RNA sequence: UAAAAAAA
RNA sequence: UUUUUUUU
């Protein structure tokens, strides 16, 4: 339930930005596909007051009602890298639940540039979670599932696939020398 | 295949039409991703500069669909022979257009449209663009029953019929259905620079 | 005052 | 979302 303006207002985000300058907020979009009788919710979870997205989508997971029988691949394609701390309850969360997978896919890596939030999603991709950047695909998947893709158009049809690619070809390169 | 039929391919289109004695011609030239279903064409008109109804043209641009990996890709597998296709679109207003396509990337089209009504919508540019359509196909057969918007509200419906058959004898799969949805990315107010955008997605029966 | 690119 | 460097 997003707006196609809204998706390149959040998760389009180059190295310099546009003429409006930091009009940027994070966004979340956990995709839990059941395979047990292919039974998949999907959910957009923005940056709430003083509650990071991921601690909203654990609390909403853990309120949702779970069913401890069967494994769930969860893909996961957010705006803004998660910090260092909700990282950490991110995988907390996970080491409490064996019948959890998640993937992580990102958009732009954010983070206060310091030491903390370095270290802080190199477990994830270490011990859990892989977590790489945003390509084409998980943009291209994240575009029509979760933003709305019904008849109206606000002028953002193939834009994105320069930008989308510009992000590519940069911060994943900077994800895998990050990884390495 | 997959050797041959990289991740990001372009093609030229050459389109020779004739709609109601109107004759034309088009070149264009386009760029996309195969294997994920995203596709993009800038076309020019070079003759005839258009008396009709841009988007009765939009729906013969098909080797740009996204296939799983355990579905067999019926129309990639077809290069680099390349494939053709015949299509009959009969409008509900009397309307007849009727297109040939060879695609060898190469792209060459023969179209012909007939028995438009002078004062009916695609006539008088009274569309709005195609509603999203939901092709079942089960030679390779398929049929629409296509709705076009129109501006003061309702429908245009139109029933379309085509088939594809490959240049070269290829596993054929089994039910399926496509999701297709086209946009008219940028356009001149005469329709005579357009781009175009297309996404499309095979699903299980 | 615009914009291209790279490092932590 | 904060720094450092090169070029037009
Ligand atoms: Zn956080």
């Amino acid at each position: 339930l997003l707006t196609a303006e809204t998706f390149r207002l959040q998760f389009n985000n180059k190295r310099r930005l546009r003429r409006p300058y930091y009009p940027r907020k994070a966004l979340l979009c956990y995709q839990l596909t059941p395979q047990n009788g292919s039974t998949p919710t999907r959910g957009y979870f923005e940056n709430k007051k003083e509650c990071h997205a991921a601690i909203c989508f654990i609390n909403e997971i853990k309120s949702m009602g779970l069913d401890e029988t069967q494994c769930y691949q969860v893909t996961c394609y957010l705006t803004w890298s998660p910090c260092s701390s909700c990282a950490w309850e991110l995988v907390d969360f996970i080491k409490a639940h064996d019948h959890l997978n998640l993937r992580i896919f990102a958009s732009r890596l954010y983070y206060h540039w310091c030491k903390p939030q370095q270290d802080g999603l190199r477990l994830l991709c270490g011990s859990q979670v892989p977590v790489e950047v945003m390509g084409f695909p998980e943009f291209a998947d994240c575009w029509e599932n979760f933003v709305d893709h019904e008849k109206p158009l606000s002028f953002n049809p193939y834009k994105m696939l320069e930008e989308l690619d510009k992000n590519s070809r940069a911060i994943k390169r900077r994800l895998d020398r990050i990884k390495q | 295949n997959m050797a041959i039929i990289k991740e990001f391919m372009r093609f030229k289109v050459h389109m020779e039409g004739s709609v109601n004695g109107h004759e034309f011609e088009i070149e264009g030239e386009g760029e996309g991703r195969p294997y994920e279903g995203t596709q993009t064409a800038k076309l020019k008109v070079t003759k005839g500069g258009l008396p009709f109804a841009w988007d009765i043209l939009s729906p013969q641009f098909k080797a740009y669909v996204k296939h799983p990996a355990d579905i067999p890709d019926y129309l990639k597998l077809s290069f680099p022979e390349g494939f053709k296709w015949e299509r009959v679109m009969n409008f509900e207003d009397g309307g007849v257009v009727t297109v040939t396509q060879d695609s060898s990337f190469i792209y060459k089209v023969k179209l012909r449209g007939t028995n438009f009504p002078s004062d009916g919508p695609v006539m008088q540019k009274k569309t709005m663009g195609w509603e999203a359509s939901s092709e079942r196909m089960y030679a390779l057969k398929g049929e629409i029953k296509q709705r076009l918007k129109l501006k003061d509200g309702g429908h245009y419906d139109a029933e379309v019929k085509t088939t594809y058959k490959a240049k070269k004898p290829v596993q054929l799969p089994g039910a399926y259905n496509v999701n297709i949805k086209l946009d008219i990315t940028s356009h001149n107010e005469d329709y005579t620079i357009v781009e175009q955008y297309e996404r499309a997605e095979g699903r299980h029966s």
